[PDB]
């Protein structure tokens, strides 16, 4: 009886740099629980059918409206490249959901964050929790905020107000 | 036998989007499949139908812009949707429709979409105590004999057949729900609402097009 229903509704998720992999063994679920809660504002699966599931990796964080599009194979942007990369042969389902109530607060919400600053894109299921100050200019920093020397990590700034692609959007992905 | 579809996410006024639909106990080309959408705050609205036999039909405010189609090689509904507008934003559905003979008993799971003859039902809200008898009404313009069906929709999920043929269940329904009526005239009874039996319940025609009603909801 696997816990997928552990990860989807989590108090708390968690941030693009440091996303959540939850592995699940010694277990059997369906997974009509996806296709099941019809309140899922994407549900996309590579390199499977979702029928033919039923005849290991969950991973969730909480990212922007128009950004969960990069969270597929062969897209790229802020996400794709520093935060969550999935690779071009995916083999897995990509479920998200606006959670604009549970992770928006008047005056914004800046829990959560993702990578802004990284020198090369990420590798495929990679992760980065760095928080080593990236240098811009020609300068060394060491490790001292200031100009060119920047803290490579950025707040969202989640606020109800926020138009739907700036709204939260909790994401699970389930590779297979 | 299921119906899971998948793709939607968000798009801004002008894109296009492609949503699917995959079956399992059905066969998409067999059957007339249909597309029905729930804009945020309305009711439902038919979208699209296919034939068997491979004809196609779209209501007059996607007609041009959307496109629906199959491929039978991976049994698989989709939804062209193309020049999408912020009227297009609404909850998804791909139902397996029987029309007459059944009324679209099998339903996929929403996928939101977020864009950046009358039939009359009354009342249109009610408050119910649990146990209560609950008889809802239908009307109808023109007369449709017995062609009208039944659902309920509880908020979130997708919407579920109850009666057909205006006194047909559904197999798999709870006896308390019956239903009668004929000509213009129709209504569902409830004999005791039992607390599942909460949510908002549509009326259909099934001759046309499917065009359902307005929407009667039921909430303490």
């Amino acid at each position: 009886l696997c816990p997928f229903g552990e990860v989807f509704n989590a108090t708390r998720f968690a941030s693009v740099y440091a996303w959540n992999r939850k592995r699940i063994s010694n277990c059997v679920a369906d997974y009509s629980v996806l296709y099941n809660s019809a309140s899922f504002s994407t549900f996309k699966c590579y390199g499977v059918s979702p029928t033919k599931l039923n005849d290991v990796y969950a991973d969730s964080f909480v990212i922007r409206g128009d950004e969960v599009r990069q969270i597929a194979p062969g897209q790229t942007g802020k996400i794709a490249d520093y935060n969550y990369k999935l690779p071009d042969d995916f083999t897995g389902c990509v479920i998200a959901w606006n959670s604009n109530n549970l992770d928006s607060k008047v005056g914004g919400n800046y829990n959560y964050l993702y990578r802004l600053f990284r020198k090369s894109n990420l590798k495929p299921f990679e992760r980065d929790i760095s928080t080593e100050i990236y240098q811009a200019g020609s300068t060394p920093c060491n490790g001292v905020e200031g100009f060119n020397c920047y803290f490579p990590l950025q707040s969202y700034g989640f606020q109800p107000t926020n138009g739907v692609g700036y709204q939260p959007y909790r994401v699970v992905v389930l590779s297979f | 036998v299921q119906l899971v579809q998948s793709g939607g996410g968000l798009i801004q006024p002008g894109g296009s989007l492609r949503l699917s639909c995959a079956a399992s106990g059905v066969t998409v080309s067999s059957n007339y499949m249909s597309w029905v959408r729930q804009a945020p705050g309305r009711g439902l609205e038919w979208v699209s139908l296919i034939y068997p036999g491979g004809s196609t039909y779209y209501a007059d405010s996607v007609k041009g812009r959307f496109t629906i189609s199959r491929d039978n090689s991976r049994n698989t509904l989709y939804l062209q949707m193309n020049s999408l507008r912020a009227e297009d934003t609404a909850v998804y559905y791909c139902a397996r429709d029987l029309s007459e003979k059944g009324g679209m008993d099998v339903w996929g799971q929403g996928t939101t979409v977020t864009v950046s003859i009358v039939m009359t039902q009354s009342p249109s809200s009610l408050s119910a105590s649990v146990g209560d008898r609950v008889t809802i009404t239908c009307r109808a313009s023109q007369g449709i004999s017995s062609y009208l069906a039944w659902y309920q929709q509880k908020p979130g999920k997708a919407p579920k057949l109850l009666i057909y043929a205006a006194s047909t269940l559904q197999s798999g329904v709870p006896s308390r729900f019956s239903g009668s009526g004929s000509g213009t005239d129709f209504t569902l009874t409830i004999s005791s609402l039992q607390p599942e039996d909460f949510a908002t319940y549509y009326c259909q025609q099934l001759n046309s097009y499917p065009r359902f009603g307005p929407g009667t909801k039921v909430e303490i």
